[PDB]
């Protein structure tokens, strides 16, 4: 469940 | 005007890694509306979970935390392709926002966080002086999660690319980067920043054909 | 908190020699209340004039000008001896009180200045930057309002030591004091300070008799 | 100590969409040596150019320019693969050594720029003025960039799936995708940071069958 | 440039009330030369004590002292005559010195300080972050002092004008004004600010006939 | 009418 | 010719 | 010994 740029 | 709503501290995000990525800067004027769009970072990613933070340190766990939500049902896709918006609006009264949409869905969720919520005046003075005392072990702690980061890009994106090449691949040189895969995977779960680097270097000098396959495969 | 109320801009009032004293400190959180006791520049004022200004520049009129107001009845003293309170009090609401008590009398005059007032925020970002762009003319200004200061000190203080002197005073030493007075006098209506500091030097040369009259009359 | 040797502006590279990404922060004390690591912007790209800055604006030409030189040789590689790491090195004496070093070939270029180099004192007292005159237009700027570069990336990255999709993909599908690529690639050539976001979103929203095919291949 | 001198931190000395004065402010470029002309604070006072002082913080105590020496030969006078000019020399090998000149006699004492005294860099910013998170405590620190000083200027000023009144202050004037003295010095020993200014608005509630026999004196 | 410190 | 982060 | 400004 991460979110990168 | 004799007066100014200020925020005191920065708000925004956890990405990955583990780091705070700010939305809103320390001492912006309210009301005031900042967008970011991010996106998900595994294969067919289902989900993205919004860590509010309030603060000036980099690493999230040592900024205050202003809530939590997860925006579901995003669709199968490769890593790093959807959508997702991530507004961060404080009105007139010091109420913050915070939605994120998925563009191609246009599914939505928020979180509604008051204006009494986050640190008091005193944590607020202690984390402006920590944010100060700590300046050198937060670039550091930064450094690694972006060299960490780029090991998991160059990780994903040559596994992608040896699949892609199939028998192009020499088999001696397809020996020769797995067995460098395995050994940046190994070093990515870990702490040291010179370790990842050199797994990540061992890759590069083993690839060069790979890279020259990929390369032609779209060229 | 999500937020605070802070002053963007120092505010304060004006004092001998064009200077901005500050009462409220830029970035103060409000609500606040800061006092301090003033006095009189010359022999039997009667009046003082409270010059309210908001700004971070040391020449009070580089900062912007709120208002200004007259407490009267003061009682006839040497200069330096009354005790003039003003009190700066932000509320919650953003609105600025200012008072002037005199403390013999217990007479009071206030101006009220309500949250609008003062500079826009285009106009609070320009002040700031300024502020930094002139930190050293500021500072020669503040050096040199100093000089000033202590100059109109020794000129007003020797001039009532030669008259409890009386002929106590040699008649050559007098001479020398009266027209080095007169010569400091007219420097102190100039803007060199190198000047001001050459006229007081010279007293200080020529009062060295005077000095010890004037230490032994009270000893 | 009654003094120290610091950096009185940020040191730094230009790296894509015209951005100056800092090595060094202004005031870190010297010496110092600082790395990180950057890739290239095009598939094949056989060279990069280091192009060295001092100041604290987000736009690299509102900063001052130390100097540049390329490293070539970048064997070939999908963009983004190639590791270049790139160091900024001030010794004790405040020369800057700045070395660019390809990781796979272990090929290096320096830039050696001597004390006396970059902005003067005024200079500097008007860099950090500016910067902070200007620190809501760079935000716009910095943000622009940021989507310009997101839009390349899923411009450049379908076109990779479109392709190693082939036939797996439904030729309605292909038709809306196409044509929202040309679209996107139009877009980007603007400064309408709307309307690159909105190509985007017409790309996520017709890209949801090649987004399950991509997943799938590799899954 | 890529480079700076400058001062880390303030220098200055203490003044009376155990206050730091500072002399060359914080990040000030070095070589740089400041001066500043002082006084006794005692009637008859034959020596000064210059006590250099490094830091940010009000009370002279919470700085790191550099140095101390004494000037002496200061011919007899009334507090506040003499003038003592205190300069702060930075040379470019970053050496502080440090002189102390009578402008009367032209008596000259200095310390210098070589360029690796005081604060360590550790400590440097121990001492940046402990100004900031004492602003407040150090402000009322420094309002305290202020009102004590005033208070004895009231105390030394009114004993001066009762000496120099003799029979023209009325008996039942003279009794109120001096036990209200002896209150005002006792409440001087003290740390409460609010006594003190208790004390000198009593004593103004009661001079008010000296202070126009003063005022005539001279007028 | 000025004030003094 | 351009670097990426 | 003290001095004041």
């Amino acid at each position: 469940n991460r979110l990168i740029l | 005007v004799l007066l100014l709503d200020v925020t005191p501290l920065s708000l925004g995000i956890e990405t990955m890694g583990g780091v705070m990525t700010t939305l809103i800067a320390k001492n912006t004027t309210i009301p005031t509306k900042h967008s970011q769009v991010f996106s998900t970072a595994e294969d067919n990613q289902s989900a993205v979970t919004i860590h509010v933070l309030q603060g000036e340190r980099k690493r999230a766990a040592d900024n205050k935390s202003l809530g939590q939500f997860n925006l579901d049902g995003i669709n199968p896709a490769p890593r790093g392709m959807p959508q997702i918006e991530v507004t961060f609006d404080i009105d007139a009264d010091g109420i913050l926002h915070v939605s994120a949409k998925d563009k191609n869905s246009g599914k939505e969720q928020k979180i509604t966080i008051k204006a009494s919520s986050g640190l008091n005046e005193d944590e607020i003075q202690k984390m402006v002086r920590d944010a100060e005392a700590n300046a050198e072990a937060d670039r550091k702690f930064e450094e690694l999660v972006q060299t960490r980061n780029q090991g998991d890009h160059l990780l994903h994106s040559t596994r992608k690319q040896v699949e892609e090449a199939g028998d192009k691949l020499p088999a001696d040189d397809k020996t020769a980067i797995e067995s460098a895969l395995t050994a940046l995977e190994t070093a990515l779960k870990g702490e040291d920043k010179a370790a990842i680097e050199a797994k990540m270097q061992e890759l590069a000098q083993v690839s060069q054909k790979l890279m020259e396959i990929a390369q032609q495969q779209h060229a």
